[PDB]
């Protein structure tokens, strides 16, 4: 602490009033980054107000001065402006006032509607649950898209990155879970609502208006909440708002409801990060990021997490997104977050542009809860197709230079292609899981090798309306068992056969 | 606020120089923390085991403001000096107490408005020269101005007169001017 | 007040003020100097010093040089007054016809559009190009990105782009020539006086330029992209009007941001670029947007370094556009031309209920079709010919087929190549492709597909075989 | 979107010699014509 | 990356010397 | 002594004593703070300032704040008391029982046994695991090292070994959770907990657990490790017990140390990480020993950062083990599980003079078969099968039926799959494998092969596969 | 230094002559670091520039004001060709046609000092120096 005015004052004895503990003033500015002498009581990661109104979080605590990221534009602080104490670390509002809301990091709504009626407010930097209070994972979250909820399953509670290239489908996948929701928050059952929280990090604000568009006109926005911190943002707004969304979530978990949460995307999340400690003068490591940038990814996606029963039993499902250059996973951001997660969902454009849609790589995607996040009659299906899947993965490869095969393994050559086609899936179109079963039980019980892949869609929407208003009490059976038993599987291959000869 | 420097000094040790100049002139205390920051200076050189002992940093400060006072009190130092050297060894920066001294010299120099001039000759020579000299010196002086004559003797100059002031200078010398001479010689045809 | 020069290291001038400091972003004149030296402040660095980027060259600059605030940011001249003319990144007329005589100044700086003031319709832009109509399609109002290294083809595309569309448009367009060839900018201006496009006799002009080339300091480079938003904001927000905003090319204005950076005393990021690199390009991107007051469709040349995509400029700007056009040397190598990459190239508006059910699929059959052909070029490469008899070799020869059939000759490549330009509707563009899908054209050469727009003229080259 | 046999070891199908740790399409080949023996034998 | 083009070239050498060796007995 | 907070940046905390100073490695604590936020001294500054790593979070820490000098490094709680309990890094109860009450208790940081207390004792430790026990046989009381990407079965294996080793061991055993998934350290304890070996009535509890996961901080992290091995070193000294010490994940130490190695002002390493990572981790790994007081039988999961084993984390880690076992992303694509690559999976153990003449030329013979596998690939692919000779055909058939037979279904892994659990003796291994190698079983299909046991139920499949096709 | 006293000069990266041929009479000094001519000086080339190499002045045409890139490999004939089309203008700088006299300028940056007189000797020969301006940074 030698500056000009300060060192001459102590040549003279003034003992200068204006004390500066709760209190400072401006040495710096620059970057986004204001050094500030003074603020003698302030905390780390605490809040603090600018003269021109604007916020900012003081990050390095040093003896000479304080670093403090501005939450804004620093055109507005000068130096030798007055900095105040907030006197707490950062927190957001929290609640239900803000579902079918948008909002940026800080909580403040950007969409127009008014202001957010929340009574409660959480800081964004708690601890994670430890070991006691969360239960295992148990509760299957409905993705709505075949080639997920069978093959990658995610379950309530359940940390599942989705990582891939560029304009592979990541937010493809992650609208369709949120629009997916709709069916179970119009029922009665409150065990199985989710509300959805989608968290967009550093994209346009041309991109996030079209997402509260779709999520409107498919009518998802009643219990979606959408943190917005776009790339015209702050670099700590852009930080911080995977926390301010985590908070919000966080609190439907606390509260016996289950949330899911989508970070769209983490990996500019660590850009805005590395830009902070580049400009704190922090030295960086592997592509210039903070050696914290892991610490950053483990302490935010360790709070999703399904509660045990006596903490009400809530969930918070998390859905990170990251984006790889040229499917290199060898990289620094994506390495960490898949180290972190139980499970990834890999898309290829390989796969994207061989009609492959959604362009999900099955050989790379795993999820560690397994059969545990699917229901009965899901796990009864999905582990036959699996088999059938491993089956056609060991033939597939005779198209090449094979002419003659055996009778069994062009059943098992025709099935699996039915299969690769049956998990083919159309944009913001999520089927619901009765659906899903069905459909994945005719393509894995040769219902499907007489049709011609091509019209596997069509018979997807016809077969599914004609057991729909005509064959209900199937549905009913195969609801209130669970499973499908052998009375109800002859009785659901006579409809079929019988449904074929009416095709 | 703080009073513009008659010139500017570099640095962080100029930092504390003009620090103590715009405390020192805010009162009226220029010359005589001038005189003891010299007379410490004369100390320091005179006394090496002192300068050893401030510029320690094994030794803690209470130790170091200790000694400080003990010989600033026969200084008859009374406000701004002991202020000066206790915000010295408040901070880890009294191993450049020499440093703020000779910054300080340089700033109350030219608050005298002297000139620093340096005159080397191949032999030394008085009366007749000096008496010349020294108006010729005095004639690029503006009204306000006092003359710092600083000699020297080199006999690699051959002979002439080596003249400079505190900014320009010019080699009107023997062994230089043979030189670009015999430089024109070799580069003529 | 009246400031000092303190420091100056090449495009970055350190100015020490006495009484009050200047904000960050204002404008600072230098005095002493015959044309107009122009600093911006870019921080703080204490003792009331400030660090400023020259917009000029720093050459001939003491230390303590006075310099005075203007007190207000690059306040540029913008309306109907800029139309017609050439400014430079300070707003300075560099046509050589007077001054700019106008009321109306705007800073170059300014906040993004707010999430309120956001528009989510989409409709297409016909362009007359068969790869972009089919593949890519361009939104109208919407972020247009044209990815390519050097000599692939973006100066050409993009003046191809000013040609079919900007000839035809009810608005006004504005170009931003950002550290490009000064001979490019005198080309491209002596087709827009002789296209009408400029007026130099009345005010029927329609375009305005404002060009900072590569012979510019790094400020100047780094800020005139700024001067071309501000032109197109005064047109969308002031006027109502519908803009059009080409830009070549905007990795100009990242790359001289990273040139000032190191002379800012900042930690280097990754491949040494500076740490603001997706902040800056953050703030300049989302203020070339569509609100609710008007619509701006911009079209953004983007040069990549060494042929690399993953390089951190080219790849923050990706996600700041709509429609991307990514243009292959190895295409460009192979005499296809426009050599855009059918595999790599995205639109955002590519949906069926967006452009129809039979354009959607005919542009994923064609990519399926595509991507085949990647898949078994490694076996053509080493092996051959000799796959699958009838059906590997069916897949080759109508991806072939649709190679050159992306080709198309350009009306402004006409002068170096020969062939007459081609402007093909997408109705022939779509039924061009579903012919070679369907088969229909399997015994032609596949000669007579390459550089002819539509498929009657690939069937009449057939025929002249 | 299995990850077929011979389509890279670590990338989704593979693992064995160099041509299947390389994957691409000879990669393919090799599995292909040895499932198809072992098909056969079986 | 580095990696890869090293198991890619040693493959691609493989199969030179395998095509040579075919090359010279057929 | 007392001293006052001087910086705080990240989770290094700068502290700045009067009195004498505090030795490196001490523990400090923060007076104002009421999670009991504990720093530990790890250099010098000079000017009466040390510069201390966080073990909790530093949020709401104040410059000037007074932090209090323990006078002795982290001390956790050791004993008896510790098993069945779940602590932290700085040995706080966690698992909501109550305080740890107990009266021994032992510093984190302590020197390694020297020269002549180690022991050259080899004995092969059977784990049921056939790809384990065949190639690359455990050693008791030896280093075991489970090498792995993110996704190939480093948790799924540990926790095989922990149900088929730790359940009917005999003697105490310690998990130390190391930055991982707390759903994976509340998997574990639950299922400890139905196992038996852990007994929340009774004092019959057999494992304590160390859990430092991926929430902590990097100086918690990076510590958390040393607490567990504080727990199997008095177990080994002042008890004499067969301990065994299951780590995972044993890279989180190396990765908290090059997180905070950058704010300690240290120019960084190759790839990057701190410069003293050879000398931290070999600190760390040569307490991990069998000394001649006892045995310590270690299990460390070790991970792979994007499957390169040339990593400096990896690769220093190689020379710290007596068995290693490296599972590929390759082999666990084929479907083989557990995905043990045979060959770079290595043990001291393999010896004809320890495991036996016929066990050392079986597993010889396999890891020859194997190799003239990925050779004679190439020529599958150029060539084709049609051009191979009777001699590489039965290369081939006998490496694809060898490699089938490498997999096994886990017990702890049959809710994943479906498949029962299966254990199988070293015998039954040995004559599995050297009937295979011997060509007793060509006519059976290699699908036969696949996730069985024993080689009788390659048998029973193939006439099950036979019966009804 | 500028003019036309420069030519048949060897110069270092000064301006200074280090050919031995005496000192060198210009009147006139010019700025390197003057900035290059805007929009509005400049015109389209339309000038040809005749490096006499029928490859060059038939498929890859250069006019005068044009910059064009040799590139390639070393030893693959770079100097060659830049050579020739030095010594090429002799024809039209002897003839009485002003406006198709050209001057020349060769710049060697990094090369060896001995290769540089190896090409003023070339230059020389030819009498290609008369209208040629060696700048040498060896
Ligand atoms: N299952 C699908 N079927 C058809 N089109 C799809 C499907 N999934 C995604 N798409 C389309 O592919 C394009 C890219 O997908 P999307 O934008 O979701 O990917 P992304 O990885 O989020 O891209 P970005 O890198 O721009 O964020 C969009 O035009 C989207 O409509
Ligand atoms: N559509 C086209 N038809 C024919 N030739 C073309 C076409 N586009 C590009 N070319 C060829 O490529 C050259 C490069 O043109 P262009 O200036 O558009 O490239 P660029 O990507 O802008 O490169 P630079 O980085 O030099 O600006 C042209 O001069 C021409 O030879
Ligand atoms: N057209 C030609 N006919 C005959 N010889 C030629 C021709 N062009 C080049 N050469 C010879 O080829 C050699 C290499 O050419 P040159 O030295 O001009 O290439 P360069 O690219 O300048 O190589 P460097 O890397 O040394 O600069 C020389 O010996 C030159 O005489
Ligand atoms: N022995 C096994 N049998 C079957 N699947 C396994 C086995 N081991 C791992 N897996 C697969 O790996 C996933 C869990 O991997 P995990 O052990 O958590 O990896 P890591 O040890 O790298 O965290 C599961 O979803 C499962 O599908
Ligand atoms: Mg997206
Ligand atoms: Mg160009
Ligand atoms: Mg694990
Ligand atoms: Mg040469």
């Amino acid at each position: 602490a030698e500056i000009s005015a300060v060192l001459e004052e102590k040549i003279l004895g003034a003992a200068p009033k204006e004390n500066l503990e709760e209190t400072g003033r401006v040495l710096s500015i620059g970057d986004g980054i204001a050094r500030v002498y003074g603020l003698k009581n302030i905390q780390a990661e605490e809040m603090v107000e600018f003269s021109s109104g604007l916020k900012g979080m003081a990050l390095n605590l040093e003896p000479d001065n304080v670093g403090i990221v501005v939450f804004g534009n620093d055109k507005h602080i000068k130096e030798g402006d007055i900095v105040k104490r907030t006197g707490a670390i950062v927190d957001v509002p929290v609640g239900e006032e803000l579902l079918g809301r948008v909002v940026d990091a800080l909580g403040n709504p950007i969409d127009g509607k008014g202001p957010i009626g929340s009574k409660t407010r959480q800081r964004v930097g708690v601890k994670a649950p430890g070991i006691i209070p969360r239960v295992s994972v148990r509760e299957p979250m409905q993705t709505g898209m075949k080639a997920v909820d069978s093959l990658v399953p995610i379950g309530r509670g359940q940390r599942e990155l989705i990582i891939g290239d560029r304009q592979t489908g990541k937010t493809a996948i992650a609208i369709d879970a949120i629009i997916n929701q709709k069916r179970f928050n119009d029922a009665q059952d409150e065990k199985k609502k989710l509300y959805c929280v989608y968290v967009a990090i550093g994209q346009k604000r041309s991109t996030v208006a079209q997402i509260v568009k779709r999520l409107t006109d498919t009518d998802a926005m009643r219990y979606t909440i959408v943190v917005s911190a776009t790339a015209s943002d702050a670099a700590p707004l852009q930080y911080l708002a995977p926390y301010s969304g985590c908070a919000m979530g966080e609190f439907f978990r606390d509260n016996g409801k289950h949330a899911l949460i989508i970070y769209d995307d983490l990996s500019k999340q660590a850009v805005a990060y590395r830009q902070m400690s580049l400009l704190l003068r922090r030295p960086p490591g592997r592509e210039a990021y903070p050696g914290d940038v892991f610490y950053l990814h483990s302490r935010l996606l360790e709070r999703a997490a399904k509660m045990s029963e006596s903490n009400g039993g809530g969930s918070l499902t998390a859905l990170p997104v990251i984006e790889t250059q040229a499917g290199d996973v060898s990289a620094y951001i994506p390495t960490n977050v898949i180290s972190i997660t139980d499970g990834q969902i890999f898309l290829e454009t390989e796969l994207f542009y061989k009609g492959i849609r959604p362009a999900i790589n099955v050989g790379l995607s795993v999820s560690r809860v397994g059969s545990a996040a699917q229901t009965r009659a899901m796990k009864q299906v999905a582990g036959s197709m699996k088999l059938e899947l491993a089956q056609y993965r060991e033939v597939a490869a005779f198209a090449q230079f094979g002419s003659d095969l055996d009778a069994s393994t062009q059943q098992l050559l025709s099935r699996g292609v039915r299969l690769t086609e049956l998990l083919k899936q159309g944009q913001y179109v999520p089927m619901a899981i009765e659906d899903q079963v069905a459909i994945i039980y005719c393509g894995v019980r040769g219902h499907l090798d007489k049709v011609e892949p091509s019209k596997i869609t069509k018979f997807e929407k016809e077969f599914s309306q004609h057991i729909k208003t005509s064959h209900r009490d199937i549905l009913d059976t195969i609801a209130k068992e669970g499973q499908i038993s052998p009375d109800t599987d002859a009785k659901l291959k006579k409809v079929v056969t019988d449904f074929l000869s009416t095709f | 606020q703080l009073v513009k420097a008659p010139i500017q000094v570099f640095g962080i040790e100029g930092r504390y120089a003009t620090a103590l100049y715009s405390a020192a002139v805010k009162q009226k205390k220029l010359e005589a923390v001038e005189k003891d920051l010299v007379q410490l200076n004369a100390s320091l050189k005179k006394f090496p085991r002192l300068g050893e002992l401030l510029k320690n940093p094994t030794l803690s400060r209470q130790l170091k403001k200790d000694a400080i006072g003990s010989m600033l009190k026969e200084q008859k130092a009374v406000d701004l000096t002991s202020n000066f050297l206790d915000l010295l060894t408040e901070n880890n920066r009294l191993k450049m107490v020499d440093g703020v001294i000779n910054a300080f010299k340089t700033i109350m120099a030219a608050h005298r408005g002297e000139v620093i001039c340096e005159v080397t000759s191949a032999k030394p020579l008085d009366e007749a020269a000096r008496k010349d000299l020294e108006v010729a010196l005095k004639g690029f002086l503006k009204p306000g101005q006092n003359i710092k004559l600083t000699l020297k003797t080199d006999p690699a100059i051959i002979g002439g007169l080596v003249v400079s002031i505190g900014d320009r200078f010019v080699d009107m010398s023997i062994g230089t001017k043979i030189k670009r001479y015999t430089a024109a010689l070799k580069t003529a045809v | 007040s009246n400031g000092q020069i303190t420091a100056v290291i090449g495009a970055v001038v350190d100015v020490q003020f006495e009484d009050q400091l200047p904000p960050i972003l204002n404008a600072l004149e230098v005095q002493g100097r015959s044309p107009r030296l122009i600093l911006e402040v870019a921080q703080h660095l204490g003792e009331n010093t400030v660090r400023t980027i020259a917009m000029d060259g720093t050459e001939g600059l003491v230390r303590g040089q006075n310099v005075l605030d203007t007190g207000a940011p690059i306040k540029i001249p913008v309306g109907p007054e800029t139309l017609g003319r050439i400014m430079n990144v300070i707003g300075e007329p560099i046509d050589e016809r007077g001054p700019i005589v106008t009321d109306k100044f705007a800073a170059i700086h300014a906040d993004a559009p707010e999430f309120v003031e956001m528009s989510v319709q989409q409709e297409i832009l016909v362009t007359g190009i068969k790869v972009v109509d089919l593949l890519a399609p361009y939104a109208k109002g919407g972020k247009i990105g044209l990815f390519g290294g050097a000599g692939v083809g973006k100066t050409v595309l993009i003046m191809e782009l000013i040609n079919n569309v900007a000839k035809a448009h009810g608005g006004y367009s504005v170009f931003a020539g950002v550290g490009e060839r000064t001979r490019e900018g005198n080309d491209l201006y002596h087709e827009m006086i002789e296209s009408g496009v400029i007026s130099l006799k009345d005010k029927t002009s329609k375009v305005a330029l404002v060009y900072g080339q590569m012979n510019e300091p790094p400020g100047a480079r780094a800020r005139v992209a700024l001067t071309g938003l501000t032109v197109a904001e005064y047109f969308r927000d002031q006027e109502g009007q519908d803009v059009l905003l080409f830009i070549d090319n905007i990795f100009r204005f990242t790359q001289a941001g990273s040139e000032v950076s190191a002379l800012l005393g900042r930690i280097p990021s990754a491949v040494g670029y500076q740490p603001t690199l997706a902040t800056d390009m953050g703030t300049m991107q989302e203020r070339i947007t569509t609100t609710k007051k008007g619509s701006i469709t911009s079209v953004q040349a983007i040069y990549v370094p060494a042929d690399d995509l993953t390089d951190p400029a080219p790849a923050t700007t990706f996600a700041h556009l709509d429609a991307t056009t990514v243009l292959s040397r190895a295409i460009a190598e192979l005499g296809i031309y426009p050599a855009v990459d059918p595999l790599d190239s995205t639109s955002r508006i590519l949906d069926p209920n967006i452009i129809g059910e039979e354009h959607y699929n005919i542009a994923r059959g064609v990519q399926k079709i595509l991507q085949d052909y990647k898949s078994l070029q490694d076996i053509i490469a080493i092996l051959g010919m000799d796959e699958l008899s009838e059906e590997d070799k069916l897949i080759v020869s109508r991806a072939r087929k649709i190679q050159r059939f992306l080709s198309q000759p350009f009306q402004v490549a006409e002068v170096f190549t020969g062939h007459a330009g081609k402007l093909v509707p997408i109705k022939d563009t779509i039924k061009g492709f579903k012919m070679i899908l369907n088969g229909e054209l399997d015994h032609l050469p596949e000669v007579a597909f390459y550089m002819v727009g539509p498929i009657e003229e690939v069937v009449a080259k057939a025929e002249k075989i | 979107q299995l990850g077929e046999l011979g389509t890279g070891a670590g990338k989704g199908g593979g693992g064995g010699g160099s041509v299947r740790a390389a994957g691409g399409s000879f990669g393919r080949r090799e599995a292909a014509e040895e499932e198809r023996y072992f098909r056969q034998k079986e | 990356t580095l990696k890869a083009v090293s198991i890619r070239l040693k493959s691609v050498k493989n199969i030179q010397k395998i095509t040579q060796s075919m090359k010279m007995v057929s």
